[PDB]
């Protein structure tokens, strides 16, 4: 989904726009709760129903030119909530 | 036949659906609590005293020289009397993991009121069993020589066959039988022909030269057999040797409850009857020197929770007294999340 994104960033360090590998994909790893989700309109207080997910995030991405490692992406603004991909969802208590 | 509704303290998490009841000298005992070894109770067992029936959890130490134990939530569990101590093998871990280690449990020092527990382990050599869970062991004695049998339930696929979208299934394991030996480990395993598909959630009842294996779930066929069994076995100063019987009057049942009221005498508390609905009626069963007879017994009448709920499980407490357990109903939303009951036959 990144891709015209890892090429911009090999030709802004100037090397060929055409490159095989290998990278190396720095992924953060995370999961933490949700906290409430519950929808109940009124009534009464129908129950808790706690959930949590499992997610991810490519933090950074680099390669070498048979000597030196260079980075050719970094993720601007890591702890964000645009670019913490989803993996799984469940509605467990934590 | 005679319900009736106990109250717990204030730990009540504690009990899962899968604990185990052990038994030692008229006195109870809990294991295969929820989480893990907390920072409270270190080792994970605990006094289950009932007195005017508001039961207390109290903890009990270990040895000196014991061995920590997780705790397992479906193992098998017999009453070895021979001094008193019981035998777990196998089970299920808190990860989902299937352990598969003889945990020998056995009072050390019982004083001022207090108990001090002996947990060693034993490993077995020769046909080791494949780690599982809702299995049942037994051990036998002939000829003045003890021997355990063991008999199948089931597990996860095998490190091949197991792939990632399909990584928690479960499969029956092979219907052989096994001989396990207490006093150096060693498990020869038998294959026999009159044994056919793998079995799991049975009740197992030994007279001192056979098991009674009566009932138990089929995975994959999806039935409850109604084929009661009979493992008459014998053992020689040389080689061992097993035999089986297939006999009629089984009856269609899965994890129920077997407890002893009498001198060889025993009753079978409900299970499951299908898999979508529940099973009402209890059963008593008369042990002999050759026969075998079930029997309805006179059906104890139950609340209309009971009569309502889905669900049940418990064990027994030993002195005829079957404990069980209702999880509580979330639409009325004011619950403890499980209501208890316990059993008294006499
Ligand atoms: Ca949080």
């Amino acid at each position: 989904d990144m891709e015209e994104d890892i090429l911009e960033g090999m030709r802004s360090q100037d090397l060929d726009d055409y490159l095989n590998g290998p990278f190396t994909v720095v992924v953060k790893e995370s999961c933490d709760g949700m906290g409430d989700v519950s929808e109940k309109h009124g009534s009464g207080p129908a129950v808790p129903e706690k959930a949590v997910r499992f997610s991810f995030t490519v933090m950074r991405i680099t390669i070498e030119h048979g000597s030196q490692n260079v980075k050719v992406f970094e993720e601007p603004k890591p702890n964000s909530e645009l670019c913490c991909k989803p993996l799984c969802l469940m509605l467990a208590d934590e | 036949m005679s319900l009736q509704m106990v109250t717990v303290g204030h730990n009540i998490a504690l009990i899962q659906p899968g604990f185990s009841l052990m038994n030692f000298d008229g006195q109870v005992f809990f294991f295969g609590q929820k989480g893990w070894p907390k920072r409270s109770c270190p080792t994970g067992v605990f006094h289950f005293d009932i007195k005017q029936n508001h039961l207390k959890l109290k903890p009990a130490i270990f040895s000196k020289d014991s061995c920590y134990l997780p705790p397992l939530r479906y193992p098998a569990t017999c009453s070895y009397k021979g001094k008193h101590q019981y035998i777990i093998h196998g089970g299920k871990t808190p990860n989902n993991e299937l352990s598969d280690k003889i945990y020998i449990m056995s009072v050390a020092c019982k004083n001022n009121k207090k108990v001090t527990f002996r947990c060693t382990e034993k490993d077995l050599v020769g046909d080791v069993p494949e780690p599982r869970y809702g299995h049942s062991i037994d051990v036998v004695y002939s000829r003045g020589k003890s021997m355990g049998v063991l008999f199948g339930g089931r597990s996860y696929m095998p490190s091949t066959q197991r792939t990632t979208e399909k990584w928690n299934s479960v499969a029956d394991c092979l219907p052989h039988v096994f001989l396990i030996d207490f006093e150096f480990g060693c498990a020869t395993s038998y294959i026999l022909p009159e044994l056919q598909d793998g079995l799991s959630f049975h009740v197992s009842i030994a007279r001192n030269d056979t098991v009674y294996i009566l009932g138990g779930h089929s995975l994959a066929s999806n039935i409850r057999p109604a084929n009661l069994y009979r493992i008459r076995v014998d053992l020689p100063l040389g080689t061992p040797a097993v035999n089986c019987t297939v006999l009629p009057g089984g009856i269609s049942v899965s994890s129920a409850i077997l407890t002893q009221t009498n001198n060889d005498e025993f009753v079978i508390v409900g299970g499951y009857q299908l898999e979508n609905q529940k099973r009402m009626v209890c059963s008593l069963v008369s042990l002999g020197d050759n026969t075998i007879e079930i029997s309805e017994m006179e059906t104890p009448d139950w609340t209309s929770d009971i009569k309502h709920s889905k669900i049940w499980f418990g064990s027994n407490m030993g002195n005829g007294t079957i404990f069980l357990g209702i999880p509580g109903d979330n639409k009325q939303a004011m619950s403890e999340a499980f209501y208890f009951y316990t059993l008294r036959c006499s």
